[PDB]
RNA sequence: AAAAAUGAUUAA
RNA sequence: AGGGGAUCGAAGAUGAUCAGAUACCGUCGUAGUCUUAACCAUAAACUAUGCCGACUAGGGAUCGGGUGGUGUUUUUUUAAUGACCCACUCGGCACCUUACGAGAAAUCAAAGUCUUUGGGUUCUGGGGGGAGUAUGGUCGCAAGGCUGAAACUUAAAGGAAUUG
């Protein structure tokens, strides 16, 4: 069985809530459609942060089977995810890639930025086209932080999430570090929040 | 081969437009193909509104303007460089910028 | 010697992996010839034709021959490798890598009684490059290649000695007409059958079995 | 997509649907029962009426056709079904 | 218009198979299809299958268990002898040893190897592998 | 992949895609091999234990491997309340 | 599809319209108007 | 024209790398430096690279300069990468919400304390 | 928006 | 054939340019351009994509009709209406992304569902020329249209794309 305690915690309910994380995009395609809750007065839709949330574990499940933690590989072009991938890749292995991702990265396997992931994790696939394109040259599994207009090719797991706010995104990589480190022998208090307060994750200028 | 999707104007449901003349040459082009531009044009040059502001009985007078529509023929355009030839890519992109 | 620098090259190196089936079931991706080296020692190679390409520059026209080269053990694998350069030892040389990575399985069937080894494919394929199609038919035992001397050549060299073959398109393109045949006969895998019909418990993959001694630093 | 319930669809899918596209087709228009101020008589009346019927009473004009559904009268009250 | 039904049928249920659908609607599903189902269902080569009663043709949802190849009519339906029936296995099946082409004899609707078994023969209705 | 005196004749069963039932070949470079650790009780990990699902490049660039794999995780308990079989 | 008739009681168009197309052949055009006993320098003859 | 190429460049570059502290702003001194840190062919070229390295310097001190990271600015990165506000931004601090995120909670089963507002088309 | 025609055969 | 006949303008005139210019350019100008009553039946009459039917992809627009609103708007400062907004839906002219597919490629949501070849049906083509010629027929007042060869000749002609 699956226990309860991975439910939808209040806690970071309100953090989700908070950093509006359900806002999604006015536009959604029907790849997404099945993440929308209702749409809003204005055209903006709501995303189901129980959707979110448990695709987030599933996803946190699929970081914590891989027998290295250093071949768990974060893209991130945007300013926003910079921070965020940085902080993921400090707490767990996982190099991160910031920046511009230098196509032939995990084929080219001459290249010294050459890498050879078993799980790749990106921000945004359109900013990251190229990572997701590339780890469809190389068998390579994909999580997605995805809007609801965001491309769903070659994303195996996607995170229906607001890409438009920074607050949203450092959220999201901050509880998705945690709950890599709740499903290992390093987090053991599962109904215990994590240490360090969330505002490391989030973007600021300059 | 063929060049463009729409072949070189803009007429898909209907056949026959009408045509209108090139006003450099008087070529005759159908209306959906001609390149038309809007020349809305001060009446007065930068270098006389000084003067006839200077040179005015109405203070603040309302400095009228000019209106025309122009219709170029595909030879006239490209040699007034209304155009400017493009590449290949470049040339599906309809911005007017 | 040989250093690897891909995980799977560490793998076969080390000698966690034995056998090519492993990377045919996992589709692995394969980046260095020397893996088919030491897994398919038996590889033995043919060279198809030498054809000279020319480009147009300001001082006349320099010209570059290319080797399509046909590597396979007639147990079953073959791959097929085309490369341009400026000598033709060199476009042979790099051909023959080439297609020591391209190497593909090949499904050996039967065309009716199953007694004995197979013998024929399991299934009529077919491959298309450019305007060549190339379409392979299951022949009875005793029909031996029926086939241009070309595509029979690949055939052989794929452990195939009984099947029909039929043609469309401008087949004096050798290369077309080889990427097409080599295309047809990597199908044979990719075409579902009655007897595949059983599902299988899905296997986890050596990258993943053997991966704590791999990509070490 | 790629798996459905093409048997059992939502119920607000198939409001959303055309009329002949559902998975069993039917109408959608309906009947009125329409009581006008002049008299306690009830007349049926179809949504889309395309004419102007009139009561027995109030003999002149009961509702206005229109593309779609008629546009009853305004001073005039009605129930479904 | 339409000229057959069983034409659409397939043709409906090999684009839903080559795109990968688990589920398939077909309309207006008349009772040659419905025994064409009813082979290829016997067979494996689909799952489940519901008839919807409207009350003017009918409708079918089948459920797809993607080990379906290509499925298609014969248009027209050739009337067949015995010793035809290997030629047109040889012409429209993969191999010797699985694949279907369905026949309509007088004996009904059955497949190539339910007919040689009867020794009966009718007209070509379509193939299955 | 039979012969006539039992002894399975072939060089290797490929695999079935979880998702559609086609065969995952050799030089598919698009397809992946997802896999789900087991969790026990308060949450650990438990390496080495696994639920694998096979998904193949069609699928993937068709952008349906979101859905499979909620599909497949919602059939097999990863899941609870995210997919819908009524859309 | 395919721009000819596919029924089963169509075979008298389709070997007119082979009968037809039969005459852009060199070899069946010049079989049926016996151009070589009538335009030929020989007579049909291999010598003369 | 006076474009250096990509060898004093380079060598400019990597001198800035390793040798940042005792570089000084003046050519006199980051020449003879040179001498030593560096193995030059020809009195020529290690001027020309004294010259760009003092020159790199001069605009490293009024502000950074991309694609370069001396031995000071790296721990400054990282000890400017660890900035924790007291407060939260997003926190208990006053939540905002709609009617519809309202009916989302509702749906999700969960108790927190939300205020309504309209959006308003 | 001045005028501006021509260039033997073979010879990769 | 009658009327009309401003403009522009096959022919023509005439001034330039030019080696020549019975061309381009300039100024005139008959027939035509307009109309009525009759003829003619041809165009790169083009989407160079026959027609009918089914299915397969992700969007934003727009035209016509219809449906619905914890919608607005000039009237009653809270009425049908009309006009906008949002969500749909049927039909249409079309666009944007990508092709999973097709194609020699250019490209194509059809030019896909094609050696895994069969939904129905009409028309046309069979290397380049000779040649849409000759002849016969038929229509036209004529111009010409429709139908339409052969002798003979010849190794290419041709499509798309690459480099220069
Ligand atoms: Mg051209
Ligand atoms: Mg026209
Ligand atoms: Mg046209
Ligand atoms: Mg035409
Ligand atoms: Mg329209
Ligand atoms: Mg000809």
């Amino acid at each position: 069985s699956l226990p309860a305690t991975f439910d939808l915690t209040p806690e970071d309910a309100q953090l989700l809530l908070a950093a509006n994380t359900h806002l999604g995009a006015r536009n959604v395609q029907v790849h997404q459609e099945p993440y929308v809750f209702n749409a809003r007065p204005d055209g903006v839709h709501v995303i189901n942060v129980g959707k979110t949330w448990e695709k987030l574990v599933l996803a946190a499940r699929i970081i914590a089977a891989i027998p290295n933690p250093e071949d768990v590989v974060a893209i991130s072009s945007r300013t926003f995810g910079q921070r965020a991938v940085l902080k993921f890749a400090a707490h767990t292995g996982a190099t991160p890639i910031a920046g511009r991702f230098t196509p032939g990265s995990f084929t080219n396997y001459i290249t010294r930025s050459f890498k050879e992931p078993r799980l790749v994790i990106v921000t945004d696939p359109r900013s990251d086209a190229q990572a997701i394109k590339e780890a469809s040259y190389v068998n390579i599994p994909v999580i997605a932080l995805t809007d609801l207009d965001s491309p769903s090719e070659f994303v195996d797991v996607a995170i229906p999430c607001n890409n438009r706010g920074k607050h949203s995104i450092g959220l999201i990589w901050y509880l998705l570090a945690r709950e890599v480190l709740r499903l290992r022998g390093a987090l053991v208090d599962r109904t215990q929040p994590w240490s360090i307060m969330p505002d490391l994750y989030f973007y600021r200028d300059p | 081969p063929k060049k463009r999707a729409s072949n070189g104007r803009n007429k898909k449901g209907r056949g026959h437009v009408k045509p209108v003349r090139c006003v450099n040459c008087s070529k005759s082009i159908p209306k959906d193909k001609a390149i038309k531009r809007m020349a809305i044009r001060n009446i007065v040059e930068a270098a006389a509104v000084r003067d006839l502001s200077e040179a005015s009985v109405y203070p603040e007078y309302a400095l009228p303007k000019t209106y025309n529509k122009l219709h170029y023929c595909v030879s006239c355009a490209i040699h007034a460089r209304i155009v400017r030839v493009r590449s290949r890519e470049d040339r599906k992109n309809r911005a007017p910028p | 010697g040989w250093v690897p620098v891909t995980k799977l090259g560490r793998l076969v190196k080390a000698g966690k992996i034995t056998t090519i089936e492993e990377i045919f079931l996992h589709s692995l991706p394969v980046k260095e010839f020397q893996i088919i080296d030491t897994l398919l020692p038996g590889l033995q190679d043919e060279v198809m034709n030498i054809k000279p390409v020319q480009k147009q520059t300001r001082a006349g026209q320099r010209t570059r021959f290319k080797a399509v080269v046909v590597v396979g053990d007639s147990n079953g694998h073959v791959g097929l490798g085309i490369k341009t350069a400026k000598e033709v030892a060199g476009a042979i040389r790099a051909g023959i890598i080439i297609a020591k990575l391209s190497v593909i399985p090949i499904r050996r069937g039967y065309w009716g009684t199953n007694l004995g080894q197979p013998h024929s494919l399991a299934t009529k394929t077919t491959g298309k490059c450019g305007s060549v199609t190339v379409r392979l038919i299951p022949a009875p035992r005793g029909s031996g290649i029926v086939a241009s001397p070309a595509v029979k050549k690949l055939l052989q060299l794929a452990g195939v000695e009984d099947v029909y073959t039929q043609s469309n398109g401008k087949t004096r393109t050798l290369e077309n007409t080889l990427k097409a045949a080599f295309v047809a006969i990597g199908n044979t895998y990719g075409f579902l059958t009655p007897n595949l019909w059983a599902e299988q418990p899905l296997p986890v993959s050596p990258l993943d079995i053997y991966s704590d001694e791999a990509s070490a630093q | 997509v790629l798996v459905q319930d093409l048997l059992h669809p939502t119920a607000a899918s198939e409001a959303r649907k055309h009329k002949l596209k559902t998975l069993v087709q039917g109408p959608r228009s309906y009947f009125l029962d329409v009581k006008c101020p002049g008299c306690l008589n009830i007349t049926t009346v179809f949504s889309h009426a395309q004419t102007a019927v009139t009561c027995e009473s109030c003999s002149t004009i009961l509702c206005t056709p229109t593309g779609g559904k008629a546009k009853l009268s305004e001073g005039t009250s009605f129930r479904r079904k | 218009t339409r000229s057959s039904v069983l034409a659409d049928a397939l043709n409906a249920i090999n684009n839903a198979e080559k795109t990968g659908k688990r589920q398939v609607l077909i309309r207006p599903s008349s009772k040659v299809i419905i025994k064409f189902l009813q082979v290829m269902q016997k067979h494996g080569y689909i799952g489940e299958f519901e008839y919807i009663d409207d009350h003017r043709s009918g409708k079918i949802v089948v459920q797809l268990n993607g080990r379906l190849n290509k499925c298609g009519v014969i248009s027209p339906r050739f009337n067949v002898k015995i010793g035809d029936i290997e030629k047109w296995t040889a012409n429209l099946l993969p191999a010797r040893q699985f694949g279907y082409v369905i026949l309509t004899t007088s004996a009904g609707i059955m497949d190539h190897e339910e007919a040689r078994r009867k020794h009966v023969s009718g007209k070509i209705l379509g193939f299955v592998y | 992949m039979e012969n006539d005196k039992g002894q399975l004749v072939e060089l290797y069963v490929p695999r079935k895609c979880s998702a559609t039932n086609r065969i995952i070949k050799a030089d598919d470079h698009a397809s992946v091999q997802i896999n789900v650790a087991k969790v026990d009780e308060e949450g650990r990990a438990i390496p080495g234990e696994y639920v694998t699902y096979a998904l193949s490049g069609y699928v993937r660039s068709r952008g349906e491997s979101d859905d499979s794999l909620n599909r497949l995780a919602q059939n097999d308990g990863l899941l609870k309340n995210v997919w819908s079989y009524s859309r | 599809g395919k721009g000819k008739p596919r029924g089963l009681n169509s075979a008298r168009k389709l070997r007119v319209h082979r009968r037809n197309n039969r005459w852009a052949e060199n070899n069946y055009k010049k079989r049926l108007l016996g151009t070589a006993f009538k335009s030929s320098p020989f007579g049909g003859s291999s010598h003369a | 024209g006076r474009v250096r190429t990509k060898t004093v460049k380079r060598a400019s570059k990597a001198l800035i790398e390793r040798y940042y502290p005792k570089l000084t702003l003046d050519f006199q001194t980051n020449k003879r430096l040179c001498d030593e840190i560096a193995t030059i062919q020809s009195k020529r070229l290690r001027n020309k690279i004294a010259g760009y390295t003092t020159h790199l310097m001069k605009r490293i001190q009024k502000g950074p300069v991309r694609g370069i990271s001396f031995k000071l600015q790296e721990e400054e990165r990282e000890r400017k990468d660890q900035y924790v506000p007291e407060v939260s931004a997003l926190d208990l601090s006053r939540l905002n919400v709609d009617n519809q995120t309202s009916d989302l909670v509702k749906s999700l089963g969960l108790k927190l304390p939300l205020s309504v507002i309209n959006v308003s088309a």
